[PDB]
């Protein structure tokens, strides 16, 4: 038939040209997920030893400790968004590494043991599984 | 009558909902600093010529590049951190728009604005003790006296233990036993602000055409409203 | 001359049939000025926009460059476009405002109008978006701070509620939709300013069009709510022009003149000082709640304990004003007619006015205790129309 | 439904007044499509240039690295925006040159229509700034080259005549207007990318709204020449809708094939390969002729051994498009109906396209030669139309 | 009759001058550079297969690094002078924007796209011996096949003296005495090619879509037609 | 009066709104005119020495010798925009000054005596008043 032919064509044709504008303007997929997996080979890190990484932007902490807030118990592995609190700088590894901005100090779990800081460094989320970070 | 209080809230209140909106909302209670009022002169007009017919805008300038551009960067006026000196090109600075700063509204030929992606590629990628040993890069002072204002900037130089509890920056002017560092200080901030805002020469044209705009459709309405007034009598 | 003008376009044919015997009410009141007044500063806007489009720079290495120090001490006259556009935006936003505020007043949502307010809400929508986007483009410390806050909100959907934690990727307006995914770039902020620049004010001059077209065609609602005395009862109309056309002359002039005047001389808070420095992604601003025009809805959201149901409330306030006409059946038109909505609407002018107040300060947890408080008052504005309704209904 | 809709906007109202009882002429020739089609096309570039802002940058150092890498390999369909641009570019100068030209042809400019072709010619003289400022913003070899001898043209004015040589640093457009003075640098391009992306659609939006009322109020010519019967003589008008709005809606989709056959598999010519090297302002390349559209003017151009002189004619060549209307003055409409105007327009069709098509070719004498014979031939047609005017009024 | 001289007339001279001005104007002689059909099929395909499961593009990037990236940066594929090794940062490339190079469809974030004014600030604004000696620096290759073709590019390498009679690139590839040359030189524009050109699998969905909308337009536009056609006979 | 006060009044505003939009849009003066001077103290230079400058642009040359195309004769001083003609390079001083580019050879003059370049270098307009060139 034509004249429902017409509108079945013209609906297609809109419904293409709608992917095209939205694939086009709205869509930054498979480059804005940079990055949901992270490789974080843990095999390489020695204990008490630090990766600068970026997990969903800068910047990343990989930590790694033996022995020993403190939302999760003993690991030896795991992540912080190492980015200093009260101001904003990026603390130096080595128990504890602080920024020389102000002189804030924060254990290798993340706590604040001397302040200018007034909140710790917060746990983004993570998983592992097997030799991998995410 | 009722038309009156009815016009005398729904204005009422619109007027003193966008007033306390738009200027002086009295619940917030950010902070204020003030000038030492030791001076309070030297940065009220930084063009105030001063002996060897050098302005304090001009001093100010030189105390900066002398003290202060050794971890500074204020673009906007061509000072770039003195490692290397200066820190952009070294070879071409021209090369690289890289234009001479043109600020209203005459232009310093002896002075170039480089982007910001170009320097701190060329200049501070290769990261000098700066961002090493402070831990922070010295930001930027091209735009910090609109940022924080004449008060801030005086008080937290010469005293930045006062401000930030702790911080890396120096006194680099210590008060108490310096007779003039008030007025290096005062200098400084004196030059800063000149960079952002206008000479007397032009800032006073923008008071006139302020002035000359709003008074002219102020008298343009009123030319409006009388010939509606008197064309409505011409009709009923 | 001019006849030769006429006989080739017949401009006095279409004067004397849209100007001189166009017959509109005699005793609209002030308030009706609020659509021209909203009209001029579109063009303000455009107008001005048009200039900082030519030396704006959309990178984030140049922008803030472009604007602070290009805009504002290169150009000639530059500061001047610059503060006309940062005032336009926050005076186009408070008539836009004050413009359905009164237009609930007077019921201009009713019969035969439901299609214009629908229209009039898609342009306070798409408003909302051309302002929110065109403060990111200065690239300053607190706006693109306010940008990521504001644009972090629709993550709070994909909090889980209370029942059913599925919507966790499910319309992520972060990754997907504005922030570019989990990093603000320079192909984001190419993005938005496309966006604002061009595709924002084209349709907004396409629902500005139909939205004056609509105004035509089902005629302006009278103050007193009998909407008409039509074919009969002269000296109640007085058409047009000139008893209209010179009367909203003089009040663009003085509008003009009291937007000029912030323009000049009083212009600390609509280019807010702490916004003069560049943003740095690393380090965040104190207090940074959204600009004023989406603080009323910042000051509900935040206010109840749990972020979902803050965002459920966030949406549920705009969508109430989508389904005002249809919330709101009966057949007495204005707030001078009905003595029981004029309470209601006192109540809801106040609770809408103090959530913007309240949205600026910090949140202590007895701000959030009047938050709530006042939030529960503007609800109660929805609440109630139909309930009002059903008392007029049987008068 | 659809009558909740049109209870409150009369949109079945508009329709039965606007298509169903527009009563257009039943003899229209195909050539009538072609402001259909300019208009069509017009949305086209609109709505690839809406995409095409979100990506690129007017920087020079950004520019063609937003246009060849960004838009063209990183964006996702951002090549099929890109095509459709530099296509719809080139259809539409093409759609309006045959637009004006069988309007010439049917004389669409005399009473009472010299309105709209002055619309018109508003219209085609925004359009060659318009795809005049666009080509520049590649930022490619030739298009800055081509920018930059295009400019250059308005300096041959600035030229001693062989009297009054004052015109130095007289309408001085190369410091002035585009070259910026002396440099084409960033400020420049963020000039040009400004205009090119807002100031001219704006202005093209309006002149082409203000263009199609006045075909409306001055009714489409008819390709007879008698221009009506009308109130009476029915079976000539059959209305608009459906005879009409399905030919027009038949017509657009062929040629929208035909435009998307150049869009995919047929873009040699229109990203010009040698406009794909990075401008360098050091290195000419060998031909540096301006794009197809002004080819007929540079050819004759720089074919009277003077440079004043050429400019002259250039100009005169475009204003004497602007006073056509004023410059045939006769009863007598169409072609068909006046058989000494078809010789005339048949050597001006004729020598418009070898004027076109010498223009590119490379400048040797016998060229040169052959661009004075075709520039006389084309000025001669418009020398001609008050002669044939005052043969035509005495019968 | 009349009117068929007058369409085929005006519809003839429109077509046959739209031809002669957007494809094939016969009268305009640029020269043409074809390739030596010694190979010929090393750039029609360059992701054609090799031994050690390497394809063509990829060999012809690996021998444009060792052999050409000496002085020719290749951006848009993240190949900048090997001086310094790599010439950019050394430190940080990855904070510069700086961001991945991610062509149709595929990313690869070993290599990254720097921007022009962040390089050659930071590479080559101290000058090299490049811009010093060649006088000319080697400009770059990033659309260089788009903006001469395969022919001109592999005439050009392995003689640049035949193309350009003077000229400081050397030919680094002589043949009459070197039996593989034509082979590198193919690979190397096969490799410049594969850098412009999309892959196999979305070169071939451009052609199909472009098939489908240039069908359905047709197909739309016969359908509006047919339509208009039927429903003039119930109208007359 | 008032009918006509409207109407000049309105066309004051006019005229200062398109001053303003016109210094806005249509305006590089002062920052354009660069450099129309562009100051060469030729005192300074020595014999069989040139400067790299710029006039118009990028570049200018200024070639300063005491004994010997040739529009103009013996003046000792001169500006020819230097930029090599056949590709655009910049050839470089030293009595023939050449450009490594491909090796197209100059006059100290500008013509060219072995020429890769079809053309010489250009005299750009100049202005000698004293010391100073234009
Ligand atoms: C140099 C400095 C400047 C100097 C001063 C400048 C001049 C100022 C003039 C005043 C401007 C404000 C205008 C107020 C409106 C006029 C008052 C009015 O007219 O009252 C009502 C207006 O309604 C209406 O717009 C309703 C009123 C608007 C509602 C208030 C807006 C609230 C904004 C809140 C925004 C955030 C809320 C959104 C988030 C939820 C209607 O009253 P009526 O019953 O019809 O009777 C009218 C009388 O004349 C009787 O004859
Ligand atoms: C896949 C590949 C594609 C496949 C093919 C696509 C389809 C092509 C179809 C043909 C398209 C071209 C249309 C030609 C116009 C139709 C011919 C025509 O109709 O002839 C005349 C048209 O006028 C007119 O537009 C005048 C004609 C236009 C003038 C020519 C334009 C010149 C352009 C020059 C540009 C540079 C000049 C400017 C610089 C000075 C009018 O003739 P009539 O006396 O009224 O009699 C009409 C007959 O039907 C008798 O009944
Ligand atoms: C610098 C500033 C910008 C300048 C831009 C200029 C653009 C346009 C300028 C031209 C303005 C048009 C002025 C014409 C006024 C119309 C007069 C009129 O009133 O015309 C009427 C009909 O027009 C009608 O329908 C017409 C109504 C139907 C269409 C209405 C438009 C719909 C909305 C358009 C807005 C944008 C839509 C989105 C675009 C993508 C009357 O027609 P009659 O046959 O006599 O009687 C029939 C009855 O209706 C009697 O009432
Ligand atoms: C041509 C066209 C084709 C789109 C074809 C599409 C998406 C195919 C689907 C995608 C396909 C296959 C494969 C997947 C796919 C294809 C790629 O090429 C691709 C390239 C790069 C990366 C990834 C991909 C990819 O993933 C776009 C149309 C042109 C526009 C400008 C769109 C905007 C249109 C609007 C806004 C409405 C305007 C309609 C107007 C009123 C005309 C009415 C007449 C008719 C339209 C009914
Ligand atoms: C406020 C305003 C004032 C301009 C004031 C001017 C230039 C004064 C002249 C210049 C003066 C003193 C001194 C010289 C001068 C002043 C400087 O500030 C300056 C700054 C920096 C460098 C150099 C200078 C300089 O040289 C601009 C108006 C706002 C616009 C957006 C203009 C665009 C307007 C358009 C397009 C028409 C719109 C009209 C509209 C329909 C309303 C109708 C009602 C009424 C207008 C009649
Ligand atoms: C020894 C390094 C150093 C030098 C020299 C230095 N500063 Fe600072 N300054 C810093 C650092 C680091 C910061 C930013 C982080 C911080 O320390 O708070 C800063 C910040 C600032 C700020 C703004 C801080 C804010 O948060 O608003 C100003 C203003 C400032 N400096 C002015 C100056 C002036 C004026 C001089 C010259 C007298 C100067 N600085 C010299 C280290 C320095
Ligand atoms: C010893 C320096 C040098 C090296 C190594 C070199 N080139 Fe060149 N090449 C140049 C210079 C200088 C130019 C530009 C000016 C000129 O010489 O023509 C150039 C230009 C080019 C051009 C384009 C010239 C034009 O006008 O279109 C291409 C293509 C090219 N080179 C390819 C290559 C390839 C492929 C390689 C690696 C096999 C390479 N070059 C290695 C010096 C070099
Ligand atoms: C129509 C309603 C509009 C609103 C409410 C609006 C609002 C805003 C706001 C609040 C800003 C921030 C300025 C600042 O904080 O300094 C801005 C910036 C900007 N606007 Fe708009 N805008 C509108 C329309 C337009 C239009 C039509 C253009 C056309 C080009 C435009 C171009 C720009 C540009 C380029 C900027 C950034 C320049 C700058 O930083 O000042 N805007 N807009
Ligand atoms: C750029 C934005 C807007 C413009 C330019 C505009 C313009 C206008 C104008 C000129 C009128 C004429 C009647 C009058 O002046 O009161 C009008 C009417 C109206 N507008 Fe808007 N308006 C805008 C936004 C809105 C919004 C955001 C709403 C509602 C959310 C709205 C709702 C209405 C209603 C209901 C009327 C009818 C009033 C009545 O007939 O009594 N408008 N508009
Ligand atoms: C209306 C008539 C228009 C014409 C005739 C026209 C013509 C052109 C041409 C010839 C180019 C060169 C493209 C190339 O060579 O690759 C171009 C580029 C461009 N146009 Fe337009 N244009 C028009 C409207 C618009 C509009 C409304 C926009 C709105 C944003 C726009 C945005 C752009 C942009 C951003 C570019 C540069 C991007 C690129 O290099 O492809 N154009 N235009
Ligand atoms: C974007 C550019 C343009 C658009 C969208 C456009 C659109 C239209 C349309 C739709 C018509 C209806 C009658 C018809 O289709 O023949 C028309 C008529 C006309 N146009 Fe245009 N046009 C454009 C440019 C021009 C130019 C550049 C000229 C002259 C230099 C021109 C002169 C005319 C004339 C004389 C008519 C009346 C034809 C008649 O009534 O017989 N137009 N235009
Ligand atoms: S930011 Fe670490 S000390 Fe203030
Ligand atoms: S550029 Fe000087 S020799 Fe070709």
């Amino acid at each position: 038939f034509i004249s429902i032919g017409i509108g079945a064509l013209g609906a297609v044709g809109g419904l293409g040209a709608l992917y095209a504008l939205v694939r086009v303007m709205l869509e930054p997929s498979e480059i804005a997920a940079l990055g949901a997996k992270t490789e974080i080979d843990v095999s390489k890190i020695q204990p008490m030893q630090v990766r600068v990484t970026s997990w969903k932007g800068k910047t990343l902490f990989a930590i790694r400790l033996p022995k020993d807030y403190e939302i999760l118990k003993g690991h030896d592995v795991f992540a912080l968004v190492g980015v200093c609190t009260h101001l904003g700088c990026i603390p130096l590894w080595k128990p504890v590494f602080h920024c020389p901005c102000h002189g804030g100090l924060y254990t290798p779990y993340g706590d604040v043991i001397g302040g200018p800081p007034p909140r710790p460094l917060f746990i983004p989320p993570q998983k592992l599984e097997g030799n991998k970070l995410i | 009558t009722w038309g009156l209080i009815k016009t005398i809230f729904f204005a009422g209140s619109t007027l003193v909902f966008f007033f306390l909106l738009w200027f002086y909302n009295p619940f917030k209670h950010v902070e204020h600093y003030e000038v030492d009022e030791e001076v309070k002169a030297i940065i009220d007009n930084p063009w105030k010529k001063t002996e060897s017919g050098k302005t304090i805008a001009e001093e100010g300038r030189e105390l900066f590049i002398a003290s202060c551009s050794s971890c500074h960067s204020l673009r906007y006026d061509g000072i770039y951190i003195m490692s290397v000196a200066a820190n952009p090109k070294w070879k071409n600075i021209e090369k690289t728009s890289g234009r001479p700063v043109y600020r209203f509204g005459t232009l310093y030929k002896d002075r170039f604005f480089v982007p910001k992606d170009v320097y701190e590629a060329f200049a501070h990628d290769d990261i000098q003790g700066l961002k090493a040993s402070l831990g922070q890069v010295p930001p930027d002072l091209s735009s910090m006296y609109l940022a924080r204002g004449e008060g801030y900037l005086y008080q937290f130089i010469l005293n930045p233990q006062k401000v930030l509890p702790g911080t890396t920056m120096p006194q680099l002017f210590n008060p108490q036993f310096d007779p003039q560092a008030k007025e290096k200080v005062a200098k400084i901030v004196a030059y800063m602000k000149s960079v952002n805002t206008p000479p007397p020469k032009e800032s006073a044209k923008r008071t006139v055409m302020g002035v000359i705009v709003i008074a002219y459709f102020i008298v343009m309405g009123l030319l409006l409203w009388k010939y509606r007034e008197n064309l409505l009598k011409r009709l009923g | 001359i001019v006849d030769w003008i006429d006989e080739r376009a017949h401009v006095r044919e279409i004067y004397r049939t849209q100007m001189v015997e166009y017959k509109v009410a005699k005793n609209l009141t002030f308030p009706y000025v609020f659509g021209i007044l909203a009209l001029v500063t579109f063009a303000i806007q455009i107008i001005s926009g048009m200039v900082l489009i030519l030396y704006y720079k959309p990178s984030i290495a140049d922008a803030f460059d472009s604007a602070t120090y290009s805009i504002m001490g290169e150009i000639p006259f530059g500061w001047l476009f610059r503060h006309i556009h940062a005032t336009g935006a926050n005076f186009f936003m408070a008539i836009v405002y004050l413009h359905m505020f009164t237009g609930i007043y007077y019921n201009a949502y009713k019969r035969p109008r439901e299609l214009v307010w629908i229209v009039g809400w898609l342009i306070y929508f798409v408003l909302i978006l051309t302002a929110l986007s065109g403060y990111l483009l200065p690239w300053g410390q607190l706006s693109y701070w306010g940008f990521i806050v504001t644009t972090e909100i629709p993550g709070s959907l994909a909090d889980a509620p209370i029942l059913k934690p599925i919507f966790k990727a499910i319309a992520e307006t972060i990754v997907l939709w504005m922030k570019g995914g989990y990093v603000v770039t320079d192909v984001t902020l190419g993005r938005v300013f496309g966006s604002h620049v061009l595709i924002y004010p084209l349709i907004l001059l396409a629902l500005v069009g139909i939205h004056l077209y609509l105004v035509r065609a089902a005629g302006i609602s009278n103050p007193e709510g009998i909407e008409y005395d039509k074919k009969k009862n002269p000296d109640k109309f007085v058409p047009f022009h000139p008893y209209m056309t010179l009367k909203e002359g003089a009040y663009v002039m003085w509008y003009l003149a009291v937007f000029f005047f912030f323009v000049f001389f009083h212009i600390s808070h609509f280019l807010p000082p702490e916004n003069f420095e560049p943003a740095n992604p690393l380090k965040t601003p104190a207090h940074i709640a959204p600009e004023w025009y989406l603080l009323g809805y910042y000051e509900v959201f935040r206010s109840i304990p749990s972020k979902f149901w803050g965002f459920v409330a966030f949406n549920a306030l705009l969508l109430l004003l989508l389904l005002l006409p249809f919330l709101d059946f009966s057949p007495l038109k204005s707030a001078r007619r009905r003595p029981l909505f004029f309470v209601m609407f006192v109540i809801f002018m106040i609770s809408s006015m103090a959530l913007t107040i309240l949205g600026t300060m910090p949140p202590t947890p007895q701000n959030a205790k009047l938050g709530l408080i006042f939030a529960a008052l503007v609800f109660a504005f929805f609440i109630s129309l139909p309930i009002i309704s059903f008392i007029e209904y049987g008068w």
